[PDB]
C-alpha cells in the first residue's frame, strides 16, 4: 500500500545538519520533498553516455531460421471474413435449424428446402407459421427469456471499499472507490 | 486589378529582353516583370506595390524607414518583394535597386523642405540622380510622378521643382520616360482628405478655397499598371483628374454634415471647427514651425498654393487614352469619411450616402 | 438545450404549393430585414441595393421544379438567413458578397493565353 | 570565361580557387551534372543584389573529393565486398564483380575496387 | 437520376461549364503482370490547357491553379460512375478498356 | 539515515531464448462473436418490419435498416430492457458514390447497463431525408450538425441544424469524394480593401499524388471463416 515514506528515502535534494532539524520543526508535512532531483543520481549517466549493449529481442516460435514459416504466423491474411445475415438466412436457420443442431431431412428431400431460401423469404411469415417451441429454443433464451446484450467484459465487477483500503478522501467527501471485486 | 493584368503572356521590353508569364494571374503566378517602387513606404507608393506584386510582378523596394515597409511584404508571395535599405545620397544604394528591374517607378516627392533636405534636392535632384541611374542600368522604362500644377515657370517652389524635375528626368534618361501628373488622390487615409477631416483647421477661410479636380487613389495605381506593362505609353504625359471640379470648403462643408457634427448647433463653433485668422497670421505661424516644430506642418509654400487653382493641360494625356473612366467622387466620399464619423454604431440607423445622396448635399451646401 | 435566435426546425415539405408559401415568407423576412443587413455590418451601398441583391439570388432558383431540391435550397437558405441576422459572419464576409464585379474575344482570349 | 562556369565538365580545365565565388563549389569550377544550374548563373538574381556571397552556403563538391581516393585492390579475389566501412551506420553490403580489367565502383560510396593483377593496366 | 443534384452540390459552376471528366478503367502496366489496379472505375479531369503546372522561381516547384488536378474518384462498376457523373451535371466521356484477346498457350507448343 | 541505492548498479534479470504463443487474435473473441449473434438475431426477430440485415464481426455488431426505420430501431434500442443502450457515442457519416444512395449513416450506441455497444447503420442520398434522432438522444445534435456539414445529408426535425466546422458562407461539403482535398478558394490580406478576402486557389506546390504507387497485386486473399458452427446453414445428410 501506497502509504507515507520518509523524505530520505525520495530522490530528491534534502537539508543537512542544523538545517534538517530546522526544516522538520517549521515545516507542516516533514516528510514531504522538496521536488530537486538528485544532481548525484537522476540522469547522471546521459542517454548519449550509456554502457548497456543493446540487442534486438527475438522470440523463439516467431523469429527463429528454423521450424518458421510465415504462413503458420500470417495472421494478416487470415483475417475474419465479413458476413451478413438478411430475413432470408435467418429464416433457414430458424426452420432447417444449424448445422450444429442440423434439423433438415436427408438426400434430395433436404436440398428442396435448402433451395427455398435461396430467394427472398420475409422472417415475419417465418414466424407467424412455425412451431412456438422453436422460438423458445433458438431465437429466445431460457425457454422465452429475452437475449440480454451481451457484455464486452464479463469480468467487470466492482466493490464499494473505505478509506482504509484505498487511501482516498474520507467518507465525508462527495466521491466513492470502486475496486476490481 | 481584375484576374490577369498583362495583355498576353510575352512581352518584349524596350532592351530586347523577352518575359514570359506563368499562371493565371493570382499570388503563386507570375509576370517575368522586376520593378523598383522608388517610394513605395507612401501613401501612393502602397497602392502601387500592392498593385504589381499581387499578379506576381518582382518588387524592389527602397526604403529608409524600417518600420514602414513591414507591411508591403504581404501584398506579395515567397520572394516577390524585396527590400533595399537606401537613401538619395547614397549613390551606390540606388544603383542596386535598379540592376535587376525592368521598370523603375519615382514616387519620390515631397512639399516641405526638412533641415536634411530642400525642395529642390527631392523633386529634382532625387528624381535626376533616379533617372540618370536608370539609363545605365539599362532599364526598359521609367514612369515619373509629377504634380498636378507642374510649370517650371510658377511662383510656387512645389509647382516649379515639379516642373523642372519633369525636364530633368527627360534630359538624364532619355524620351522613352513617362511621366505622370495626378490630381490630388482621394483614399483611406489619404492626405488630401486628412486635412479636410482635421477638426481644428487653422486658417480654414485661407486655406480651403483652392478648387481642385480630385481623382480616386486607386485609379492611380491602376493607371500606373497600365502604363508600365504597355510600351505605347512610353515618352508621353498623363495627367490624372476626376471630370467633377470641387472647392475645398464645399468639401469641407459636405463632410462636416457626413460626420454629424452639426448634430449639436453649438458644437462646431466651440469645438474649433472655423478657424478664421488673416493671411499675415498664417503665414508667420507657418514660418514659425518650420524651425520649431520636428514635424512637417502647414508651410510657407502650401500657404501660396492656396492661391493657385488646379489648370490642366490639354495637351496631356488622360484616362481615355489608357481606356479608363474616372472614378467620381461622389461614388467613393462616404466610405473614405465614414471611418471619422462621431457616433454611429448602428444606434438607430445608418444614413448611408450614395452617389445622388453626396449630389444633392452638395447643394444644400451651396443654398444660402 | 434551447435553440439559438431565429432558428427553425428542419422539415421535409412533400406538398409543392406549401413549399412555395415557406420560400414567400422567407422572402420577405429577408426584405425586412435589409435595413438591418446595412446597419449590423457597416455597408457602404443603401438598403435599396440589398433588397435588389435579394430579389436576384431567389430569381436564380425561380424556375426549379423537382420538389426535393427544392426542400435542400430552402433549408439552407434559412441557414443563410439565421446566420446573417445573428451576427455570425464577420463583416468581411458580407462586403465581399456584395463585391461580386461584355466578354473577351477570341483573339483577346488567344494573345493572353486563354483557360 | 563563363564558358566553364555554366558547362558540366568530367574535370575542371584548370585549378580550382577557393577565394572564387563564381565557382560551382569551392573545390570545383564546372557543374558536375546536365540538370545542375551553374551557380553563376543563380547568383545573378535580385535576391542576391544586396547580399554577401561569401557568406552563402558552398559545400564541397563530393565529386572532387571521391576522386582523391585511392583504388582499393583485392588480392586473391574477383569479388570486392564493401557495405560503407561503418557497418551499421553505413550502407547495404552489396558484392562487387572485379573479372574486367578496370575499376569498378561501390553503387554507394563510389569507392573502386580492383584486382591486383590489373594494377599496371588501370594505373597507365 | 435526373435531378440536377449539382444546384445543392455547392461545387462551383467551372465545374460544368469548363472541365471534362474521363470516366475510364486503368490499363494494365507495361512493367508489371498484376492486373489488381484493373478491376475497378476510376474518374478523373482533363488537365487546363494552361496553368496545368508551371515553374516557380524561387524554389523550382510545382505550381498549379487546376483544384481538380489530384482528385481521382473510385467506383466498382462502370454503370456506378456514368450514374454519378450524370447526377452532378458533368461533362464526360468514357474510355473503353481493352480487352486481352485469349490464345490457348502450352508446352507443347514450343516444337509443334 | 541510510544512502539511497543507486539504481543503475542494482542487479539485472539474465533471459536465455525467449518463447511466445503464436495465435490468431481473433480466436479470443469466439464468445463474443456468437453472443452477438444471438443478440443481433433477436433484434431482428423483434423487428423484422425494420430490420433488413445485421452483421457480426469480433465483437462489433452493426443493424442496418432504411431511412424510415431508424426512429423506430433507435426507440426499441434505447428502451428495452434487454437493451437499454440510453447514449448514443457518436453520429457519422461515409461517402460511396458508387451506389445509389451515396452516405451510410452510422450511429455507434453505449448500453452502460449490460457493458454493450451496438452500431445503426441507414442510407441516404444527397437530397433524400434522415430522420434526426435528436429528439431520443440530445448528444446527437452536434453530431448531426457535423454530419450536414461536412457531408450535406438532411436531417429532417433537427431543432437547429447548420455549419459546425466551415467557414460562415462555406460553399461544398469537403468530406465528399468529388470535393477536393485543397478546396476552391483561400484567403489573404488585400491591403487596397483593408480587410481579408476569398480569391481563387493556387498553389505554389501542388499536391503531389503518390498514392497512383499503390501495388498492382492483392495483398489479403479471402480471409478465414470464423462464423459460429450456430449460425451455418446445415448440409442434409447423404444418400442412404
Ligand atoms: N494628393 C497627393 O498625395 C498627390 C501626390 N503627388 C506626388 O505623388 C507622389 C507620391 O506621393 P504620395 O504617396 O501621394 O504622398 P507622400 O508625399 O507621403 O509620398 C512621398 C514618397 O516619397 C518618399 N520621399 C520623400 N522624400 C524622400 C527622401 N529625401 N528620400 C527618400 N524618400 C523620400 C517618401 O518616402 P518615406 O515615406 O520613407 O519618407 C514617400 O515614399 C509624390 O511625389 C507627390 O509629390 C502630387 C499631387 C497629388
Ligand atoms: C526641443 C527643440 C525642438 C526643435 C526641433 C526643430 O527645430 O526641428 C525642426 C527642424 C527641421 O527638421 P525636421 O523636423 O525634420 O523638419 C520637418 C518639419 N518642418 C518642415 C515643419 C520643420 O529640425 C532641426 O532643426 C533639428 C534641431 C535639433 C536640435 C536638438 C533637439
Ligand atoms: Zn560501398
Amino acid at each position: 500500500s501506497g502509504g507515507p515514506v520518509p523524505v530520505f528515502k525520495k530522490y530528491t535534494t534534502g537539508s543537512k545538519g542544523i538545517w534538517e532539524k530546522i526544516r522538520q520543526l517549521l515545516t507542516l508535512v516533514p516528510n514531504r520533498s522538496t521536488g530537486n532531483p538528485l544532481v548525484k543520481n537522476y540522469r547522471v549517466p546521459p542517454p548519449g553516455s550509456q554502457t548497456l549493449k543493446y540487442k534486438d529481442p527475438v522470440t523463439i516460435p516467431a523469429g527463429d531460421i528454423v521450424k518458421n514459416q510465415y504462413y503458420d504466423r500470417d495472421h494478416r491474411r487470415n483475417y475474419p471474413r465479413l458476413v451478413a445475415f438478411d430475413q432470408t438466412k435467418v429464416s433457414g436457420l430458424l426452420t432447417l435449424g444449424s448445422a450444429q443442431n442440423p434439423r433438415i431431412s436427408v438426400g434430395e428431400k433436404g436440398q428442396k428446402e435448402l433451395a427455398v431460401f435461396d430467394q427472398s423469404v420475409s422472417l415475419s411469415s417465418t414466424l407467424a407459421t412455425i412451431d412456438p417451441k422453436v422460438v423458445k429454443s433458438e431465437l429466445l433464451a431460457e425457454g422465452g427469456s429475452p437475449v440480454v446484450a451481451p457484455s464486452l467484459n464479463k469480468k467487470m465487477k466492482f466493490r464499494l471499499t473505505e478509506e482504509s483500503e484505498h487511501g482516498m478522501y474520507p467518507e465525508d467527501y462527495p466521491i466513492r472507490i470502486f475496486a476490481q471485486n | 486589378v481584375s484576374t490577369f493584368p498583362l495583355k498576353s503572356d510575352i512581352n518584349i521590353t524596350k532592351s530586347g529582353k523577352t518575359l514570359l508569364s506563368v499562371g493565371q494571374g493570382g499570388r503563386s503566378s507570375r509576370t517575368g516583370f522586376t520593378a523598383t517602387v522608388f517610394g513605395g513606404t507612401g501613401f501612393l507608393g502602397r497602392v502601387v506595390v500592392s498593385k504589381l506584386a499581387k499578379h506576381g510582378t518582382n518588387v524592389v523596394v527602397p526604403f529608409r524607414n524600417d518600420r514602414a515597409r513591414r507591411q508591403l511584404k504581404v501584398n506579395g508571395d515567397l520572394g516577390v518583394v524585396n527590400f533595399v535599405e537606401f537613401d538619395i545620397r547614397n549613390l551606390k544604394s540606388i544603383e542596386d535597386s535598379v540592376k535587376y528591374s525592368d521598370i523603375v517607378i519615382n514616387l519620390i516627392g515631397t512639399e516641405h523642405f526638412s533641415k536634411n533636405f530642400s525642395i529642390e534636392d527631392v523633386n529634382i535632384g532625387a528624381a535626376e540622380r533616379i533617372a540618370k541611374a536608370a539609363k545605365e542600368a539599362g532599364v526598359s522604362r521609367l514612369i515619373h510622378v509629377s504634380s498636378y500644377n507642374a510649370n517650371p515657370s510658377s511662383s510656387s517652389d512645389f509647382y516649379a521643382t515639379k516642373g523642372i524635375g519633369e525636364q530633368v528626368v527627360r534630359d538624364n534618361f532619355g524620351p522613352d520616360a513617362t511621366i505622370v501628373r495626378p490630381a490630388p488622390m482621394y483614399f483611406r487615409n489619404s492626405p488630401f482628405l486628412n486635412e479636410l477631416l482635421q477638426i481644428k483647421a487653422l486658417g480654414g477661410n485661407v486655406i480651403f478655397k483652392k478648387e481642385v479636380y480630385p481623382v480616386h487613389a486607386l485609379q492611380v495605381g491602376e493607371a500606373i499598371e497600365r502604363i508600365a506593362f504597355d510600351d505605347a505609353t512610353a515618352g508621353q504625359t498623363y495627367e490624372l483628374f476626376g471630370k467633377e471640379r470641387y472647392s475645398k470648403k464645399e468639401l469641407r462643408e459636405m463632410i462636416k454634415h457626413i460626420i454629424h457634427i452639426g448634430q449639436r448647433g453649438y458644437y462646431p463653433y466651440s469645438a474649433g471647427f472655423y478657424l478664421p485668422a488673416p493671411e499675415p497670421f498664417l503665414y508667420a505661424f507657418a514660418l514659425i514651425r518650420q524651425y520649431i516644430s520636428s514635424q512637417p506642418r502647414f508651410n510657407v509654400d502650401q500657404l501660396k498654393r492656396s492661391h493657385i487653382n488646379q489648370e490642366i493641360d490639354q495637351s496631356a494625356k488622360t484616362f481615355t487614352d489608357l481606356g479608363m473612366v474616372p472614378d467620381e467622387l461622389s461614388e467613393y466620399l462616404y466610405r473614405y469619411v465614414k471611418p471619422h464619423i462621431s457616433y454611429t454604431s448602428q444606434t438607430q440607423n445608418r444614413t448611408v450616402y450614395s452617389k445622388e445622396d453626396i449630389e444633392k448635399l452638395r447643394d444644400y451646401v451651396n443654398t444660402p | 438545450t434551447n435553440p439559438t435566435a431565429f432558428a427553425q426546425t428542419t422539415r421535409y415539405v412533400k406538398d409543392s404549393t406549401e413549399m412555395r408559401t415557406l420560400v414567400l415568407n422567407l422572402y420577405r423576412r429577408y426584405l425586412r430585414h435589409s435595413r438591418g443587413f446595412v446597419n449590423n455590418y457597416n455597408l457602404d451601398i443603401p438598403a435599396s441595393q440589398v433588397r435588389t441583391k435579394i430579389r436576384q439570388e431567389f430569381e436564380r432558383q425561380r424556375f426549379v421544379k423537382d420538389l426535393p431540391l427544392k426542400n435542400v435550397l430552402y433549408m439552407k437558405a434559412q441557414m443563410e438567413f439565421q446566420e446573417l441576422v445573428n451576427f455570425w459572419k464577420q463583416q468581411c464576409h458580407v462586403m465581399q458578397y456584395f463585391e461580386s464585379i461584355k466578354g473577351d474575344s477570341f483573339v483577346q482570349k488567344f494573345l493572353k493565353g486563354a483557360q | 570565361s563563363t564558358k566553364e562556369l555554366t558547362t558540366a565538365r568530367i574535370k575542371d580545365i584548370s585549378k580550382p580557387d577557393e577565394n572564387n565565388l563564381q565557382q560551382q563549389a569551392p573545390n570545383r569550377i564546372s557543374p558536375w551534372s546536365k540538370s545542375q544550374k551553374p551557380r553563376a548563373e543563380a547568383q545573378d538574381n535580385v535576391r542576391f543584389a544586396v547580399k554577401d556571397l561569401a557568406k552563402q552556403p558552398r559545400p564541397y563538391a563530393a565529386i572532387d573529393l571521391i576522386y582523391k581516393q585511392p583504388i582499393r585492390y583485392i588480392e586473391h579475389d574477383n569479388v570486392a565486398v564493401c557495405d560503407g566501412n561503418g557497418g551499421a551506420q553505413g550502407h547495404p553490403k552489396v558484392y562487387i564483380n572485379l573479372d574486367q580489367n578496370k575499376a569498378i565502383p561501390c553503387g554507394y560510396c563510389g569507392l573502386r575496387f580492383a584486382q591486383a593483377a590489373f594494377k599496371e593496366d588501370i594505373e597507365s | 437520376t435526373d435531378l440536377a443534384k449539382e444546384l445543392v452540390s455547392g461545387a462551383p459552376k467551372e465545374l460544368i461549364t469548363e472541365r471534362v471528366a474521363r470516366i475510364y478503367q486503368e490499363a494494365k502496366a507495361a512493367t508489371q503482370s498484376g492486373q489488381h489496379n484493373t478491376e475497378t472505375w476510376k474518374i478523373d479531369w482533363d488537365i487546363l490547357n494552361k496553368g496545368n503546372r508551371w515553374e516557380n522561381d524561387l524554389m523550382g516547384y510545382q505550381s498549379s491553379s487546376d483544384y481538380m488536378q489530384g482528385t481521382i474518384l473510385k467506383f466498382d462498376t462502370r454503370e456506378g460512375a456514368i450514374r454519378f457523373a450524370k447526377g452532378q451535371g458533368w461533362d464526360y466521356y468514357i474510355q473503353e478498356p481493352k480487352v486481352r484477346r485469349f490464345v490457348k498457350k502450352d508446352y507443347s507448343a514450343n516444337f509443334y | 539515515e541510510e544512502p539511497l541505492p543507486v539504481l543503475r548498479d542494482l542487479p539485472r534479470p539474465e533471459y536465455g531464448e525467449l518463447h511466445a504463443p503464436v495465435y490468431n487474435p481473433a480466436e479470443k473473441y469466439k464468445e463474443q462473436i456468437e453472443e452477438l449473434h444471438k443478440f443481433g438475431r433477436y433484434i431482428m426477430g423483434c423487428l423484422p418490419k425494420f430490420v433488413q440485415q445485421f452483421s457480426v464481426w469480433k465483437d462489433e455488431l452493426v443493424i442496418y435498416v432504411a431511412p424510415s426505420a431508424l426512429t423506430q430501431v433507435a426507440t426499441f434500442l434505447k428502451d428495452h430492457t434487454s437493451a437499454q443502450f440510453k447514449a448514443c457515442m457518436d453520429v457519422t457519416a461515409a461517402d460511396y458514390p458508387t451506389r445509389t444512395n451515396r452516405f451510410d449513416v452510422v450511429y455507434n450506441l453505449l448500453s452502460v447497463r449490460h457493458n454493450s455497444r451496438i452500431r445503426i447503420k441507414t442510407y441516404a442520398s444527397e437530397v433524400s431525408p434522415v430522420p434526426s434522432v435528436v429528439p431520443l438522444f440530445q448528444g446527437a445534435n452536434w453530431f448531426e450538425r457535423e454530419t450536414y456539414d461536412l457531408f450535406g445529408i438532411f436531417f429532417e426535425g433537427h431543432p437547429d441544424l447548420r455549419r459546425i466546422m466551415t467557414d460562415y458562407g462555406f460553399q461544398g461539403h469537403p468530406l465528399r469524394k468529388d470535393f477536393p482535398t485543397t478546396g476552391y478558394t483561400e484567403v489573404r490580406y488585400d491591403a487596397e480593401k483593408r480587410r481579408v478576402v476569398y480569391e481563387p486557389l493556387e498553389l505554389t506546390q501542388a499536391w503531389r499524388n503518390f498514392t497512383v504507387g499503390s501495388s498492382v497485386w492483392e495483398q489479403v486473399g479471402d480471409g478465414k471463416d470464423f462464423t459460429p458452427e450456430s449460425f451455418k446453414l446445415p448440409t442434409p445428410a447423404p444418400d442412404p
